[PDB]
RNA sequence: UGACGGAGCCAGCGAGUCUAACCUUGGCCGAGAGGUCUUGGUAAAAACUCCGUCGGGG
């Protein structure tokens, strides 16, 4: 998932976070992807689309 | 299969047993058709130089170079 | 100074719009 | 010089020789080495040789000059039921 | 169907029927004087100006099969024996002719010598495989018996 | 009578800004009145130059993309001494897809200056040659009729190429420029090189393109613009648009 | 017993020493930048045999190669056929990005001391 | 009808489906003669069932062989297997039995891998 | 245990209406959201066999 976190260090403050999507599937964000500075791998419970918009709740 | 029994390795026809020892390097492991193409090119050379036979020479080569008494380390 | 006069012409047309 | 023997020719044994004049003359040991035929090439001729007797093709007389020239000269060389009746 | 032709640093192979260059040997350093074939027909010679005869198979210009470092003087004439197909004989500018057995390209089998000046031809004789006609440049065609000591002519 | 003062302001500013300094072509972009009904294929329709030239074919890195068997096209083109040095690399489609995958394709975008396919494999090419070249129309692949030989229906078309004729096509495709049709009104065509030849060379080159695109005659290649051209706009790849002939 | 013929080894062409005992198609390639195919064309343009050695080629035929090689465009040569200080600032930028961020978090404060 | 016999030949992951029928003496592999097999050094590895028993016994028969799977070598061990099996299973069917035991004793003394698939199933020690 | 260029032929797992990029100059339409076209830059079966050619590091 791209352009939610700016740096690879910013992801590391947030790993293990219960990400959800519009479609209603859950998941977690696990490791900061390195070779681009922003992105990260995240394991959902089922196959996310391309047309789909992940949202991480926060306070 | 020549690796299974202890002395099954003897009945390999030695021309193959010479090609098998040609692919001994990490640049060369698992390339037999390169090695067979060498021997068929090598056995031609032994004819052109020494008319006799290549395969009589290869047999006569192994008879000469194999040692007769080898030395071992003792405790 | 003619190029910038055109360049400001198209730019000011947007901000009028 | 060159010698060739027992080939398709009226002269059995041929002896050709270069003379550094372009001048290759052909001699024969059966006829007491008398002069038989002569070519003349442009510059002086160093190497000359003939195709052997076992050639079974177009022969060659290849003579080589000092000036860089090779000079090659050569002697070149219905239906089934209708056929059952 | 083929004949070799020497040049400056080049032995070419022409054809019989097409009369054009089939293959070209060019790996020589300096001028190559003589290019004979063996009586078998498989494998040809070439003697250089650096004094090395480099015998290899014909129809294959990329594999110098056997590079006999002959005399340091330039070898003019390298021929194969007509009778026995594995004994080579070269000459040199060193005024010695060397009968090379190409089982052993590192030692001459016999040093055939006694020449006064510039051997630039030798040729073998059909009835005798031991006898070798060797012509100096001083005159004086030498005749040798290679089964003898050979250092003197007969 | 507005052209040169518009165009002098282009070239003068082309020297000053360093971002503007890097680009080396002059486009004219034309907003015709009605929408052009032809959709965008990537078949580049070339226009003729009546007076000047744009490039001799010995000025460009030229890639040629040919068919699969490709030995009839490799060795006829090389030896026949009209096209020995004319092509930079003769490449096969089978040897294009297999060889250049991934990030080598950006280098080949940057290595060659003008790319030309055989016409009968020009359509297969946007999957092979890649989606880099189909950003605009600089390195857009031209096609050459290889053979001077027609395919009759229910008839074997023989394979044969004659390097007089493909030399003749590259001379006819490098001296003049090329447009591409769009479903909308705005289209672009390059007019001259920024330092090969100056303003009165370009100014003659302007009036040919607006004349060839307007004629009802020469129709399948020039009969595109219907009605009247509203405006033409001189600008490079990076500069702003400079108006000329506003009606 | 005379015979006569038409050799000079290492020679200087365009300030470059050209080795004599090799092919001119390859002896010209030791000059900096000129391609192998570029050395292949000029021998064709100057009507010189490709497989000659460099120790041949009289000075008549040498300068005709020189006139083509230093002036290509007058001999129908195709034009294609011719031959980090922003690191150290952004390294200083990126460590100051870390060093500020080492201050804001508490755990990263133990590093440099 | 037409007398045929179908035998299989199998090395690493390559099958070999050799139809053998009475005919004139052509031997095809994948719609191509057997003198055009790819690896060009191992072409005599498939001439073994031709030349071991003698080339006369192919004068009346056809050998249509088609192969898939495997590599360059491990197909050549499949066409030498299915030609040996396809020859020795035509003499027990449509020619004489004493031919077959002459063949099956000929391929055996030379190389038994021609007939039965040498399956190199694993072993745990 | 080379370098290059063609030619030759060889697999086995894999098929969720799902499989996929950024940045930029410019035109036109639209009240706007945006639409559409334009433009340049940056990322992103093999070994094997056969032929042709070749013979210190930055």
């Amino acid at each position: 998932i791209k352009d939610m976190f700016s740096s690879a260090m910013e992801v590391a403050r947030f790993e293990g976070a219960q990400i959800k999507t519009v479609s209603g599937i859950r998941g977690e964000i696990k490791r900061a992807l390195s070779k681009p500075e922003g992105h990260y791998r995240a394991a959902f419970e089922d196959k996310i689309l391309m047309s789909d918009i992940v949202i991480l709740r926060s306070w | 299969r020549y690796a299974n029994k202890r002395f099954r390795k003897a009945q390999c026809p030695i021309i193959e047993r010479l090609t098998n020892s040609l692919m001994m390097n990490g640049r060369n492991n698992g390339k037999k058709l390169k090695a067979v193409r060498i021997i068929k090119h090598t056995l031609d050379i032994i004819n052109v130089l020494t008319d006799q036979n290549p395969i009589q020479v290869v047999v006569d080569a192994i008879t000469n170079t194999g040692p007769r008494e080898d030395t071992t380390r003792v405790g | 100074d003619y190029y910038q006069q055109v360049q400001r012409g198209k730019q000011d047309k947007k901000i009028s719009r | 010089l060159d010698y060739v023997e027992n080939f398709d020719s009226p002269m059995q044994s041929a002896l050709i020789a270069s003379s550094l004049d372009g001048h290759v003359k052909v001699f024969d040991p059966l006829d007491n080495f008398q002069v038989k035929f002569g070519w003349k090439f442009s510059g002086p001729v160093l190497s000359c040789a003939v195709s052997p007797s076992t050639a079974q093709g177009n022969r060659h007389l290849v003579a080589g000059l000092s000036s860089g020239l090779l000079a090659i000269r050569t002697k070149k060389k219905k239906s089934n039921n209708f056929q059952r009746m | 169907h083929d004949f070799a032709v020497t040049s400056s640093t080049r032995v070419q192979i022409f054809s019989s029927r097409t009369r054009q260059v089939i293959k070209t040997f060019s790996r020589f350093k300096d001028v190559v004087y003589s290019a004979s074939f063996r009586s078998d027909g498989k494998l040809l010679c070439a003697g250089d100006a650096t004094g090395l005869v480099s015998v290899y198979d014909s129809y294959n210009p990329r594999t110098i099969l056997l590079s006999i470092n002959a005399s340091t003087h330039p070898t003019h004439v390298t021929k194969f024996h007509t009778q026995d197909n594995k004994i080579l004989a070269t000459a040199s500018d060193d005024r010695v002719t060397r009968l090379w057995d190409i089982s052993n390209a590192y030692e001459p089998q016999l040093e055939l010598t006694g020449a006064t000046d510039y051997v630039r031809t030798l040729s073998f004789i059909p009835a005798a495989p031991h006898l070798v006609a060797t012509g100096s440049y001083d005159g004086l065609i030498r005749l040798y018996d290679t089964r003898s000591s050979g250092s003197t002519p007969i | 009578g507005l052209a040169e003062k518009a165009l002098k302001a282009l070239i003068l500013q082309c020297e000053e800004n360093p971002s503007l300094k890097n680009d080396k072509d002059i486009h004219i972009i034309i907003n015709t009145g009605k929408k052009m009904g032809i959709n965008r294929d990537n078949i580049p329709r070339i226009i003729p130059l009546t007076k000047y030239k744009l490039f001799k074919p010995r000025d460009l890195n030229i890639l040629l993309i040919t068919k699969d068997p490709s030995a009839l096209y490799r060795e006829t083109l090389t030896k026949d001494e009209h096209t020995s040095e004319l092509f930079k690399e003769i490449i096969s489609v089978k040897n294009l897809r297999r060889r250049f995958k991934g990030s080598k394709l950006t280098q080949l975008y940057k290595d060659f200056d003008l790319v030309v396919a055989d016409y009968r494999v020009h359509h297969l090419l946007p999957e092979v040659l890649g989606s880099r070249f189909y950003h605009g129309s600089k390195k857009l692949p031209y096609m050459i009729r290889m053979s001077k030989e027609v395919k009759l229906k229910r008839q074997q078309m023989v394979e044969k190429c004659d390097p007089i004729y493909v030399r003749a096509q590259l001379r006819s495709i490098c001296k003049n420029t090329s447009y591409i049709p769009n479903n909308d009104n705005c289209l672009s065509v390059r007019v001259g090189y920024i330092q090969k030849h100056s303003i009165p060379e370009i100014l003659q080159n302007i009036q040919d393109t607006i004349n060839f695109l307007t004629d009802k005659s020469k129709r399948p290649q020039g009969g595109v613009i219907k009605g009247g051209i509203i405006s033409i706009f001189v600008k490079t790849s990076n500069s702003t648009s400079l108006p000329i002939y506003q009606f | 017993s005379l015979v006569v013929q038409e050799f000079q080894h290492i020679l200087r062409l365009l300030n470059t020493n050209v080795d004599g005992n090799i092919k001119i198609v390859y002896a010209l390639t030791t000059i900096k930048g000129v391609g192998r195919r570029y050395s292949n064309l000029v021998c064709k343009k100057a009507d010189v045999d490709l497989h000659k050695r460099a120790g041949e080629l009289t000075q008549e035929e040498l300068e005709r190669i020189v006139q083509i090689m230093q002036n290509p465009t007058h001999y129908k040569i195709p034009a294609w056929f011719l031959n980090h200080t922003l690191a150290n600032n952004v390294e200083s930028k990126l460590r100051d990005d870390l060093e500020r961020l080492k201050k804001i978090r508490x755990x990263x404060x133990x590093x440099x001391x | 009808a037409v007398p045929s016999v179908q035998t299989f030949g199998k090395k690493k992951s390559a099958t070999a489906v050799a139809h053998v029928k009475a005919g004139k003496g052509l031997i095809k592999v994948n719609g191509s003669p057997i003198t055009l097999v790819e690896p060009e050094i191992l072409r005599f590895k498939v001439y073994e069932p031709l030349l071991l028993v003698g080339l006369d016994k192919f004068s009346n028969i056809d050998i249509r062989v088609r192969v898939t799977g495997g590599g360059h070598v491990s197909q050549v061990y499949a066409i030498r297997q299915a030609i040996a099996k396809g020859l020795v299973a035509y003499h027990q069917k449509y020619v004489d039995e004493q031919s077959k035991n002459e063949l099956k004793k000929a391929f055996t003394s030379y190389d038994r891998t021609l007939l039965i698939a040498d399956s190199r199933r694993p072993e745990p020690k």
